[PDB]
RNA sequence: GGAUUGAAACGCCAUGCUCAGGCUGGCGAGUGGGCGCCACUCUCCAA
């Protein structure tokens, strides 16, 4: 769970005709001092065969899944960036386990340390298990 | 439905304090232009360890006029302050949004007692 | 929820100590127009190594008048004093702002027990 | 033990709500105010 902070702010200005008359404004923002978050995919042949989608394509995606925060400042977001990717691969066109399983085998944990709230990567552990014969598992990504 | 002085859930206490010391205040001071819900409702509501260790300084700066006085209304609120914090155990350091619902739920109950014959 | 006498959170006993010494003094000058709380309580709850020794010291004056007259409760008072005293290890320098807010809740839940009865 | 305009009488077989789309861009809690005025540990007791 996460634990939204609301901020409030104030500002020197007025847009329109107002008649106050300085301080002028008043706003508010939300933030997220720190959180942690994970996300599945699926990629699918038969419908590549339909598309024409190509492996430089997949070379291109990888990339980009690597490097997608680093463009993307702005005065809210704060600071975003990635931290693992793991890629399984099975071994012929149709699946030879199913994926719940596969999905099962990364595990994340505090650790050690935990010391309550967590405000640092370093605060987590984070495991792979051993894939079936069928499949290939890659991490270095 | 009405106050309830057995229900001993820390945000609907927490929020009964609030109005009694806010009372406490208009009483000490009449007319003030400023007043602490005003100042810190906001702030009290989402992080109550941060503040009430301060209001409660105040609460004593008020209630020391009153008693030097021949205004003999000045032990209620010692009464019910002794009361009220006989349930509590600590003061969370930061609440959720249902708990600061339950908060202003307290506050609002108890804030009508008071003004009753 | 009331006293814990056996809770030995430090903040907690250092605001039971604070409300024995007040009722002590309380009793022994009646009616005075500046109380000690009145003169230290910021100080006491924000900064204890700073005050609280020179606080026991006049405690003293206070008791050695009571017990000079067929009145007694004051070996109740000084039993209170000692066995509290005797947990403590050392008077802390400063106090974080929680500290704070607990140094009131044992305070309250002190004070109320002596007017039990 | 002939005859209730009666005696008998299925609403039934079966079909994907589908394909996909940024809540965004950004804004000073800031200006400033004496804990002060003043008060005897003092009266007397062989080694």
């Amino acid at each position: 769970p996460v634990v939204p902070q609301e901020v409030s702010i104030t500002r020197m200005a007025v847009t329109t005709k107002a008649e106050a008359e300085d301080n002028r404004t008043m706003g508010r923002k939300h933030i997220v001092p720190y959180g942690l978050y994970v996300a599945h995919g699926f990629i699918s042949a038969p419908l590549a065969e339909k598309t024409g989608f190509s492996d430089e394509d997949l070379t291109l995606f990888w990339d980009a899944l690597v490097n997608m925060f680093e463009h993307d400042r702005s005065a809210a977001r704060g600071l975003m960036s990635s931290r693992k990717l793991i890629v399984f691969k099975h071994q012929n066109r149709l699946g030879n386990a199913p994926a719940h399983k596969l999905f099962d085998l990364v595990k994340v944990s505090r650790a050690e340390g935990s010391s309550g709230p967590a405000r640092s990567f370093a605060d987590y552990a984070v495991t792979v298990g051993q894939a079936p014969e069928g499949v290939e598992v890659k991490e270095m990504l | 439905v009405s106050l309830d002085p057995a229900r001993t859930d820390r945000p609907y206490l927490l929020g009964r304090l609030f109005a009694v010391l806010e009372k406490a205040q208009e009483d000490a001071v009449p007319g003030a232009n400023a007043t602490i819900k005003d100042r810190y409702l906001a702030s009290a509501s989402a992080n109550p360890g941060q503040v009430f260790h301060m209001l409660l300084k105040n609460a004593s700066n008020h209630t020391a006029k009153l008693r030097k006085d021949p205004e003999r209304k000045a032990i209620h609120y010692e009464i019910m302050m002794q009361e009220i914090i006989d349930n509590i155990s600590d003061f969370p350091v930061t609440m959720s949004s249902d708990e600061q619902g339950l908060f202003m739920i307290g506050y609002y109950h108890q804030r009508k007692a008071l003004f009753t014959k």
